[PDB]
């Protein structure tokens, strides 16, 4: 149970063999020459950021939806190339859709088939947001960074675990930045009169909410809305955009 | 402010516990003044005394006068009294005035002068009066028993009125439930009597309160042994602490403060709920009657239920895992026991008045024999449709709820019907409505957990099965589900017990194996039937309750059936949330439920059970699951496989630090009296993973007794227990509250991990494993507030057998940041107390009750390092683990504590449960010896009750080295080179010789003792050599070793060794954390600049701190007061009885006798009573020779005018000191026990020249 142990004294993903302690990598690293060390592999790896208003470079990722009519709707987070990923409710609510912080064409995008928005919230007494989750396509390759995407359990025993997290939501002319701590799941629901489901979690909607860890950065939820804030538990919607991603 | 004076006195008399053979006791009663006309006294009081009370900054004076054949006492559970109003007999060295108190024999009287601090107030978060006991301590278990028993009220400042009754409420009741057992009372009689006020099968007086009234409850439960209760008032909710309730938790020996708020009329039972106590008659009536004065979401529910006679079967799917004995006296239908299942009448819902179609489809999955789970908000209009089908009549009670007596659903044995007890086919509905005074308060969860059933027979109804979990919620769960959580959960822990149901026969006539000869009541037989249950399934079962991970689960646990004990519950690496509190575990009183909310945040398959009889361990218990999801199946398969739909829709357009331990378990012999002497297996820390090297003890350790090393770390560090066996049998490390994988579990269960999690399970003689321990958030101190929690540690293979046999440790979790250089604690006190009544006859070593020894720490009576300062912040960690029978109400005797977490909530006296450990904070404002305790009878005169100790703030003044008050025939060393004496070690010292100093060899190590001739306390020393020029030659470090028996002493380590000087010279100073008193001490030292020299002076104060200049001296006592025998006045110069004054030289200096005798004295009158320790002798220098008292002897002053010489503790007549030897010389003399008089003789026996002194009293205000 050592990667429960610490995380198996491992840089990143700590997995299990049966008597063993399987050590992995994110994506575009390097794991350690002693099993465990774990480094960039490439020049365009997620994660590395520089090392209120985040300075352009600080947050490579993070990504804006323009709508000819309303400009800047929802923001985003860069996942690969080709797709991005943001909240559900930040799709067909606005006319159109498509590294700046001084306030690209889409393809396809991947709507979850459970996301339960306002209206439809009120028409089966469900939960409000509930799978607020989406992808976005691009038409063409975007040129680098994008945030790093973790593993259900090392974000949620590694990763989520933190202190606080980050959160850059931008109404500024610049792009904004800040530190979220990471609130019990209790008092998260004693202290909202709407109910947050098992896919939620709490703590400019589309934005990315990432924890930190040696140097790198994990995309753990992404900004929902709203007392604390609430982000979409990208725990729950980890192999659901494997799905999308090993698309092909 | 205020004096209040009460006139008590005790006395016998004809008690019935009938009113409607009578028994003759010894009760207290309230005489008028002058105890002229006794006094009205309500007839409600029955054989209760006299009800005390008393604001804050008030004073009581109690004028006891003992008619009774036995020596009575008063005695207050709060700290409003000093040890001449103590009434308490013990070993506190005090003086035959201040043990006046602790007995009273017949005829005596007494003055009881109480001064009811604001320290011991009621304050923020409690009510306007707390409720107190007070009662004979003479022999507490023979005394109360008698009667000698009242209820003192602590009320808080501007809460009365001159009626002396409160204001805020409307009403004020006083209800002692109590257990009396005349066969203890002194005028023995085989009987016992369950009583409410002394008043047995229900005759309790009808109470009286009008309708719409606000009463001020002040409930008082208390017994010989153990005893646990759980009032009831009928349509009717309390408020016990800021908590809505309807069942009262009150242990035998505690006080129950709650305010009611009636809302409906007619007249309410009142009784404890409990099997045996509800049976024995004890009850009582709320008679309510109106009196004219004045008293969205909402959704009237609307629910249809109904009674149906079904075949119930505990026992389905009977797993491996039960115990086989139990399945055989239980479960098993062999040996003509009616077997598994028994012939049942529940509850079951319908969608429709019909009674027609079922609102399920089997019984409900995991709700075992429990009925439909009724729900509601405050405010909302629930609406019951009742339907019986059983054989004979049912009703429905609901709890929590203020029904009307026209839907209350019960019947009382006054009664020939209105819907209280609905017949076979009869159809009824309730209607009652959430008032606001039921609703839960801000501290209670969303739900309140209560409870429902037929109170037709109530108790031979439910054990028909007729039982339903009933929640009261604010405006938060909504539809009709929860809400805040993503659980719903429900653990009644019924025990039905067949013999008292209505099929008794229905089932010895069907699933016998010949009624014929079956004997309902034959032990084996009957013990049979009387089955445990968890909702309803008599045993674990082979499906687990499975929760998700990271999710919050909120449970509503609620022990129902014929329970007598208090029914603990555990659960496993998770923690039960409550009352804003974690704890791995949760005592329920039976027919109170309570609601935590046990989050996931660990994962695998644990336990839950709660664990005492052999029945108790598997009637009781049940499996949870507690993983993910996990994997995916997905993404692999597409890896490898075959991928599946994707789940979205498509859309585009638009143009932390470490810490290790190494325990283990040693086998040692252990008796409990220093035939009391047993083998048992223990702890104990060692310097590392070598072992063989096990660590020393320490100053504070000294007081732990048997408990283990005190495993302490911080929220977020992690333990590295590397614990290794060394006993007969294989045991185990189990660690409560921390969160610890099923590799560091230490126990075997249904899990299923494999064999890599199970070798933690248990490890054989020399085994040896490590234990990774982890101390998040929730296993710490919740809130600022809050400093440290306690969590215990103790064996897995079987932990009642394990635990008893001497196996069991203390755990410690600070604020991150509270431990000092060396591991301990800094800027606070620490103690860690073990309540527990060893019982030698559970240990595995020796020969599914004789050798008891209710004591603390396994050392019951002694102990010992239980010193703490005056106004020094101190913590108590409290820890028990006794079965269901040993509840321990913990008391400080004349302090008053808060418990951490909750510094607004007074108390003074706190009912420590099974398996529960809270942390303290102390601060004590009386100084000396005190007692603390259990306030339970069979125990506290059994071993329990280990005796603590305060020293004055002030305690570190200079005692007597530079002064010398310390002869110098005091002094000694192991040797001395030079002219260098012992008797020259003095601090500022001059002279060519102004130190003791000898040479070291490669001999032994040199020392140097200090008697003072007397125990005393030290907290520092201070240390220096002596300069010729060149060189200093002192002392650079040393240690000490002190000694109250001459000989035999120990070593002081809190530490080891101590800083010595820098040069000849200088003086540097040592501190003493942990007081020492002893009648002796020593200085060994180490190192060293050219030889040991040594002068020196020690720093404390006396063990009761009184010594202060009276004011001969500083002449604050005139000379009007200062009487003699006769003073010398010659024509030229006399000497007046007047001028006897210390450190006095001007004219004629001192006081002699004309006559020059031993039947002279100079007698010094205090006006009042004070209290002396200490006087000092002086003499005087004149003309022809310098006179002084070479001998002399004592008289003083003694309760009732008569004059008694200071005889001696260690001898038969009274100590003859030994006076002066020159003329301006003192000599400080002390009084063993100090002298409480207010006249003060000195009559000198020996005396060089003419008998001349100068005297200088020492003493307190008293
Ligand atoms: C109106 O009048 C009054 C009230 O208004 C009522 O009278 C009282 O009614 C109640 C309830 O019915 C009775 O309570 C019960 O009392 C019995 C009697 O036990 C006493 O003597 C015991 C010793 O007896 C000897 O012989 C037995 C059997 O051979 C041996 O076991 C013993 O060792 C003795 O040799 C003694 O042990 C009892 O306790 C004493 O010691 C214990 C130490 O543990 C102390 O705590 C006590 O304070 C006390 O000093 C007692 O003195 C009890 O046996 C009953 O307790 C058991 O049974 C209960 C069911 O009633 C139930 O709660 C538990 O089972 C409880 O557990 C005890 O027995 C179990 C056996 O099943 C054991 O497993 C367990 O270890 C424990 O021993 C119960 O308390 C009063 O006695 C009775 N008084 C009277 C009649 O004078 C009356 O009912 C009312 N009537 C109406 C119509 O309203
Ligand atoms: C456990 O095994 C037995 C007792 O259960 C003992 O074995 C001893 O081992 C030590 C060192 O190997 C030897 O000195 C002894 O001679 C062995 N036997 C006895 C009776 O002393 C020992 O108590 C435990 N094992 C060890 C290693 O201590
Ligand atoms: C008793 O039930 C009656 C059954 O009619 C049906 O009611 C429908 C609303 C539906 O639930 C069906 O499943 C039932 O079979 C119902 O009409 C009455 O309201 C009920 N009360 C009576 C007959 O007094
Ligand atoms: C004597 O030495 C000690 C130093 O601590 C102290 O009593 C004082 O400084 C000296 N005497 C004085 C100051 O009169
Ligand atoms: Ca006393
Ligand atoms: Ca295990
Ligand atoms: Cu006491």
């Amino acid at each position: 149970k050592s990667c429960r142990v610490d995380n198996g004294n491992c840089w990143h993903f700590c997995k299990h063999v049966q008597n063993d302690i399987q050590c992995s990598c994110a994506e575009g690293y390097l794991l350690g020459e002693d099993g465990h060390s774990c480094v960039a592999g490439g020049n365009f790896s997620c994660g590395r950021n520089i090392k209120m208003d985040c300075k352009l470079g600080e947050c490579p990722w993070q990504a804006a939806l323009v709508d000819e009519k309303e400009g800047v709707f929802c923001g985003g987070t860069i996942l690969s190339p080709i797709y991005v990923l943001t909240a559900a409710h930040c799709i067909n609510e606005t006319e159109t859709i498509s590294g700046e912080i001084d306030k690209l064409s889409v393809d396809k995008i991947y709507v979850h088939k459970k996301f339960v928005p306002p209206q439809k919230a009120y028409k089966f007494d469900l939960a409000a947001y509930d799978y607020d989750i989406a992808i976005i396509q691009m038409k063409t390759p975007i040129q680098f960074v994008p945030a790093c995407l973790p593993t259900a359990d090392f974000a949620n025993q590694v990763l989520m675990k933190q202190d606080f997290g980050i959160v850059s939501g931008f109404k500024s002319k610049t792009l904004k930045v800040l530190k979220v701590p990471y609130v019990d799941r209790h008092t998260c629901m004693v202290s909202s009169e709407t109910p947050i489901t098992p896919n939620m979690f709490c703590a400019d909607s589309g934005g990315p909410h990432t924890t930190v860890y040696r140097d790198t950065h994990f995309i753990t939820g992404i900004v929902s809305s709203g007392k604390y804030g609430n982000y979409t538990k990208l725990s729950k919607f980890i192999p659901w955009i494997k799905r999308i991603m090993r698309q092909k | 402010a205020q004096l209040r004076e009460y006139h008590i006195a005790a006395q016998l008399e004809d008690w019935d516990y009938n009113p409607q053979l009578t028994f003759k006791k010894i009760v207290y009663r309230e005489y008028e003044l002058d105890f002229k006309q006794e006094k009205p006294r309500d007839a409600l009081s029955g054989l209760l005394g006299p009800t005390l009370r008393g604001e804050v900054g008030d004073s009581l004076i109690i004028y006891f006068k003992n008619f009774a054949t036995q020596p009575v006492s008063i005695h207050p559970q709060s700290a409003v009294y000093n040890k001449w109003s103590e009434g308490s007999s013990y070993s506190d060295g005090t003086s035959d005035v201040e043990r006046l108190d602790d007995a009273v024999p017949p005829g005596q009287s007494f003055k009881y002068v109480w001064n009811i601090t604001a320290e011991i107030g009621p304050k923020k978060a409690d009510p306007p009066c707390l409720t107190y006991a007070y009662y004979s301590h003479v022999n507490m278990v023979r005394d109360f028993n008698s009667g000698l028993i009242g209820a003192l009220l602590i009320c808080k400042e501007g809460s009365l009125n001159a009626n002396g009754s409160q204001k805020f409420f409307n009403r004020e009741y006083v209800l002692m439930f109590s257990v009396f057992d005349e066969s203890k009372n002194w005028y023995r009689k085989p009987s016992l009597q369950y009583t409410i006020n002394g008043f047995a099968n229900g005759t309790l007086p009808d109470v009286q309160a009008c309708a719409y009234d606000h009463i001020s409850w002040h409930l008082i439960g208390m017994s010989s042994s153990p005893e646990i209760f759980s009032v009831h008032f009928n349509g009717q909710t309390l408020e016990q602490n800021h908590y809505k309730v309807s069942t009262i938790n009150l242990v035998g020996g505690a006080s129950v403060t709650a305010d009611m708020s009636v809302s409906r009329t007619g007249k309410w039972l009142i009784s404890s709920l409990v099997a045996k106590h509800l049976q024995a008659g004890m009850y009582g009536y709320l008679n309510i009657k109106d009196c004219g004065n004045p008293d969205m979401k909402i959704k009237n529910w609307e629910y249809f239920i109904a009674a149906e006679e079904i075949t119930w079967d505990y026992a389905p799917e009977i797993p491996s895992s039960v115990d086989r004995r139990y399945k055989a006296q239980y479960l098993d239908n062999f040996s003509n026991f009616i077997g598994k299942k028994y012939k049942k009448a529940v509850f079951r819902q319908y969608e429709d008045g019909n009674f027609t179609k079922p609102t399920y489809a089997i019984w409900p999955k995991e709700r075992g024999i429990l009925g439909p789970v009724i729900k509601a908000k405050v405010r909302d209009t629930v609406t019951i449709v009742f339907k019986n089908l059983a054989s004979r009549p049912y009703s429905i009670y609901v709890h929590g709820v203020s029904v009307s007596k026209d839907a209350e659903g019960a019947i009382y044995p006054s009664d020939p019907t209105h819907g209280k007890a609905v017949e076979p086919g009869q159809v009824y509905t309730y209607k009652w409505t959430v008032l606001d005074t039921d609703e839960p308060t801000v501290k209670d969860s969303e739900c309140i957990t209560k409870l429902y059933h037929s109170a037709v027979d109530m108790t031979r109804d439910i054990a028909s099965g007729l039982i339903g979990p009933l929640l009261v919620c604010k405006h938060k769960a909504l539809s009709g589900v929860q809400n805040k959580a993503d659980v719903e959960q429900h653990a009644v822990f019924a025990v039905f017990d067949e013999n008292k149901s209505w099929y008794l026969e229905d089932n010895i006539k069907k699933y016998c194996s010949n009624p014929s000869a079956v004997k309902k009541d034959d032990p084996k037989f009957y013990k049979s039937n009387v089955m445990y249950t968890l909702n309803g399934y008599a045993s674990d079962r082979t499906e687990v309750l499975r929760f998700h991970q990271s999710e919050v689960v909120q449970w509503h646990l609620t022990s129902v059936g014929t329970v007598d004990e208090i029914v603990p519950v555990h659960l496993s690496g998770h923690t039960f949330l409550s009352k804003g509190k974690h704890q791995d575990i949760l005592n329920l009183f039976p027919m109170s439920g309570e609601s935590a909310t046990v989050t996931m945040d660990n994962l695998g398959t644990w336990l839950l059970s709660s664990w005492g009889s052999c029945e108790m361990s598997n009637g009781m218990r049940l499996r949870f699951l507690d993983a993910n999801y996990d994997d995916e199946d997905e993404g692999n398969e597409e890896e490898e496989e075959d991928d599946g739909d994707i789940f979205a829709d498509i859309f585009i357009p638009s143009e932390g630090n470490k810490r290790r331990y190494y325990i283990a378990a040693e086998e040692v012999l252990w008796d409990y009296s220093p035939k009391t002497t047993f083998k048992k297996a223990i702890f104990r820390s060692y310097l590392d993973d070598t072992f063989q090297t096990p660590s020393t003890g320490g100053e504070y350790e000294k007081h732990l007794g048997i408990l283990g090393p005190i495993i302490r770390a911080e929220v977020d560090d992690v333990i590295e227990i590397q614990f290794k066996n060394l006993a007969s049998r294989p045991y185990s490390l189990h660690a409560h509250g921390l969160l610890y994988e099923k590799s560091s579990e230490g126990r075997s269960y249904d899990d299923k991990s494999p064999e890599l999690f199970k070798k933690d399970d248990a490890i054989m003689p020399n085994g040896t494993y490590t234990y990774v321990w982890q101390v998040p958030p929730r296993s710490g101190p919740t809130d600022n507030t809050e400093k440290c929690k306690s969590w215990a540690y103790y064996s897995g293979v079987n932990p009642e057998k394990d635990i008893h046999s001497g196996l069991i440790g203390p755990i410690l979790i600070c604020q991150k940041g509270m431990i000092d250089k060396y591991n301990r604690t800094i800027d606070i006190r620490e103690f860690v107390l073990f309540f527990m009544v060893f019982d030698e006859e559970k240990s595995w070593y020796f020969p599914c009750s004789l050798h008891t020894f209710p004591a603390i720490n396994g050392i019951p009576y002694q102990l010992q390092g239980l010193t703490m300062y005056k106004d020094e912040n101190v913590h108590w960690h409290l820890l028990n683990m006794g079965g269901p029978k040993d509840i321990h109400v913990v008391n400080f005797h004349g302090q008053t504590f808060t418990e951490e977490g909750r510094e607004d909530n007074q108390l003074g006296v706190l009912p420590l449960l099974p398996g529960t450990f809270a942390s303290i904070k102390m601060k004590p404002s009386k100084i000396g010896t005190w007692l603390l305790e259990t306030e339970v009878g069979e125990n506290q005169e059994r071993g329990m009750q280990a005796l603590f100790t305060v020293i004055d703030k002030d305690c570190k003044l200079p005692m007597g080295l530079a002064s010398g008050i310390i002869q110098d025939s005091q002094i000694s060393a192991s040797g001395h080179v030079g002219y260098w004496e012992p008797k020259l070690a003095r601090l500022n010292n001059t002279g060519k010789y102004n130190a003791w100093s000898i040479i070291k060899k490669e001999h032994e190590h040199p020392w140097i003792q200090i008697d003072l001739q007397r125990q005393v306390v030290i907290t520092g020393i201070q240390t220096q050599g002596t300069v010729q020029l060149l060189q200093h030659s002192y002392t650079v470090e040393y240690f000490v070793t002190y000694s109250e028996d001459g000989q035999n002493w120990i070593t002081f380590k809190g530490q080891m060794h101590f800083e010595g000087n820098s040069d000849g010279t200088t003086v540097k100073e040592n501190h003493i954390d942990p007081p020492i008193i002893a009648r002796y001490i020593r200085l060994h030292p180490t190192k060293f600049y050219n030889r040991p020299t040594f002068r020196i002076e020690l720093l404390g104060c006396e063990v009761e701190g009184c010594s202060v200049p009276l004011g001969m001296e500083s002449g604050a006592i005139k000379n009007k007061e200062i009487t003699a025998s006769s003073y010398k006045k010659t024509w030229w110069s006399s000497w007046e009885p007047f001028l006897a004054r210390l450190n006095l030289e001007g004219g004629t200096n001192a006081w002699q006798p004309e006559v020059n005798n031993k039947d002279q004295w100079l007698q010094i009158d205090l006006q009042h009573l004070t209290k002396i320790t200490s006087i000092i002798t002086q003499g005087a220098t004149s003309m022809t020779t310098s006179m002084y008292v070479k001998t002399f002897s004592i008289h003083y002053t003694d309760d009732n005018s008569t004059w008694k010489p200071y005889l001696d503790v260690r001898t038969s007549m009274e100590k003859v000191f030994t006076g002066n030897i020159n003329s301006d010389g003192h000599v400080k003399h002390f009084f063993k026990p100090p002298i409480l008089s207010r006249f003060i003789r000195i009559i000198p026996k020996t005396w060089n020249q003419y008998i001349a002194l100068r005297i200088e009293l020492f003493g307190c205000e008293v």
